[PDB]
């Protein structure tokens, strides 16, 4: 049924031995495989005849623009049902790109195809938009070298298409006027869109206005991420309005690297009140302060914000905070996951985090304070924490100067039979010979547990 | 099970490149090195130099690891390294990277017989 591949250079020999699963499997993926253009001839034969395929995934491999040729070739045949298709990191550039319109035509099925790491250029998507012209369901296209030019063709896709559920353009340099034609196309279209992701591509304060009509006109869209664009508080506060629409229901919102401060929290504070819906936020990388941190535990606090889950790493967040998690953490029934990473809360600050969490009646699941300044000091109350609570289910202690004091105390707990911790993370953290033979043990003896780093 | 010698070749040494070649290199060596196995490993550094000079840096200069022990050792000279780090929209098993590429001494912790590093505590 499945040929599934990965990070595995082929001998000659296997490649042979392999040719017949690609040319009957329903799912062929090889990726990071080392194949080229050569072997390419062999691959585009075999999917001529398999009637049964419907995934293809040939992801980090030097194709070319030769490679995808034959490649693609293979796929125009009446036996071919392929639903999804993955070329990401192919070496495909514009000059490749020619085939496309006439693949697309002929695969009537083809409902999600991923291009994302090509340099297609502005050139290459044109003719890939041409195949789009009126069944595709999702589309990403990150880091495919394009520029405002692109946004033309896709905003004219969009306009046309009904199918579309998921867009992805994220990492390219499409810019304030990109988006701007991008929201046209899409404002004027009678598509259902569930996730739209345009993260790191050079948006504006001005997008966000743009982008207020399309959260309220999209009452289908449920993943929306803009992470690291200069929105700033002026650029949020025009976006609210759209996000306190009754049309709006999205359900994860990403506002990471958006030059925030803690006035366009305030702003999104009104949202987090109001809106049933949004289970997962991050804020993560805006400068919040405490201040921030307090705007958030009180809204988390209000009967509407059901919230999940919420990524505040790196926000500038002091042990100062920490009280303030810590009432709302033994009072909110709805927050599973905290991220508190690259705060600099040191033992003080995780310390009050700890006694809210032992707290019978908490229901937290996951915790990070990785990069916390945390010290060996610490040990003792996370290693009581980890008999205590009665939710904790995963926690990440990563990148914090813990040595063989401290490890071995989270090691008693660890230990107890009471302790049903499911995850602890301690990447970078360095523990000598000694207690790794420890750290081994215990690992074995609990089969529920992992020790990752 | 894996020592904490091979364990640091796994997750830091690139002695097959001299700099990372695109901007796609930590999400590829990630995946490869299997740092995106169970978890998104939230930032990594792969030292691009011979394995013979990384572990000669364990007899220059010794300093205290970030954790207080006093077996870590800062490389004399800086070395080409990448610096992999998970963006905001990294999530498992979706896992995604920053990569930077820079030129920045490393700091190892050693022990063993022979005397080898088994802990990347930083660069600076």
């Amino acid at each position: 049924m499945k040929l599934d591949i990965q990070c595995e250079q082929l001998s000659d020999a296997r490649w042979t031995e392999l040719l017949p699963l690609i040319q009957q499997y329903e799912v062929v993926r090889l990726d990071d495989c080392g194949l080229t253009e050569v072997r390419c001839k062999d691959i585009g034969s075999a999917l001529q005849a398999n009637a049964s395929l419907t995934e293809l995934s040939l992801r980090t491999n030097e194709l070319g623009d030769g490679g995808v040729l034959l490649v693609l070739q293979g796929l125009q045949s009446p036996t071919c049902k392929i639903q999804k298709l993955s070329l990401q990191n192919c070496c495909l550039t514009e000059a490749g790109c020619g085939v496309l319109p006439g693949v697309l035509r002929s695969l009537p099925t083809l409902r999600e195809l991923h291009l994302s790491d090509n340099p297609l250029g502005d050139a290459g998507l044109r003719l890939l938009c041409e195949g789009l012209l009126d069944r595709l369901e999702k589309l990403q296209l990150e880091y495919c070298s394009l520029t405002a030019a692109s946004c033309e063709p896709l905003a004219a896709v969009l306009r046309a298409t009904r199918d579309l559920k998921e867009l992805v353009v994220s990492n390219n340099d499409i810019g304030e006027a990109g988006v701007q034609a991008l929201c046209r196309g899409l404002a004027e279209s009678a598509c259902q869109l569930e996730t739209l992701k345009l993260e790191n591509c050079g948006l504006t304060a001005a997008n966000c206005k743009d982008l207020c009509g399309i959260v309220a006109s999209q009452a289908s869209l449920k993943d929306l991420d803009l992470g690291s664009n200069r929105l700033g508080d002026a650029g949020l506060a025009e976006l609210c309005p759209g996000l306190l629409s009754p049309s709006s229901q999205l359900r994860t919102l990403w506002l990471w690297e958006c030059d925030l401060t803690v006035s366009g929290c305030r702003e999104l504070c009104r949202v987090l009140q109001a809106k049933e819906a949004l289970k997962e936020l991050s804020l993560a990388g805006n400068s919040l302060g405490d201040e921030g941190a307090q705007l958030l535990c009180e809204s988390l606090l209000q009967p509407g914000c059901q919230l999940e889950s919420l990524w505040v790493k790196s926000c500038g967040f002091t042990a100062a905070c920490c009280q303030h998690f810590s009432s709302m953490l033994t009072q909110n029934k709805h927050l599973l996951e905290l991220q508190l990473s690259s705060n600099p809360l040191g033992d003080a600050g995780v310390h009050v985090l700890c006694q809210a969490l032992g707290q019978p009646g908490t229901v937290l699941r996951v915790l990070w304070v990785g990069d916390c300044e945390l010290t060996n000091s610490s040990c003792g109350g996370l290693a009581s924490l980890l008999l205590a609570s009665p939710s904790l289910r995963e926690l990440d202690l990563s990148n914090n100067g813990l040595g063989d004091p401290g490890v071995l105390q989270l090691l008693g707990s660890l230990e107890q039979p009471a302790c049903s911790l499911e995850q602890l993370v301690l990447y970078d953290i360095y523990w000598t010979e000694a207690v790794d033979e420890r750290l081994r043990a215990v690992e074995e003896s609990k089969p529920g547990l992992r020790i990752i780093s | 099970k894996e020592t904490a010698a091979a364990k640091f070749e796994r997750q830091h040494m690139d002695s097959s490149t001299s700099a990372a070649s695109s901007s796609n290199y930590c999400n590829q060596m990630m995946k490869s090195r299997n740092l995106t196995k169970d978890r998104c490993k939230p930032v990594n550094t792969f030292v691009h130099e011979s394995l013979a000079d990384v572990q000669a840096v364990c007899s220059q200069k010794n300093v205290a690891c970030k954790n207080g022990q006093t077996n870590c050792y800062q490389s004399y000279s800086t070395m080409s390294i990448t610096d992999c780090r998970e963006t905001g929209s990294s999530k498992y098993p979706n896992c995604a990277y920053k990569t930077t590429q820079a030129n920045k001494h490393i700091i190892v912790a050693c022990e063993g017989n022979p005397y080898v590093p088994v802990h990347f505590d930083a660069s600076v």
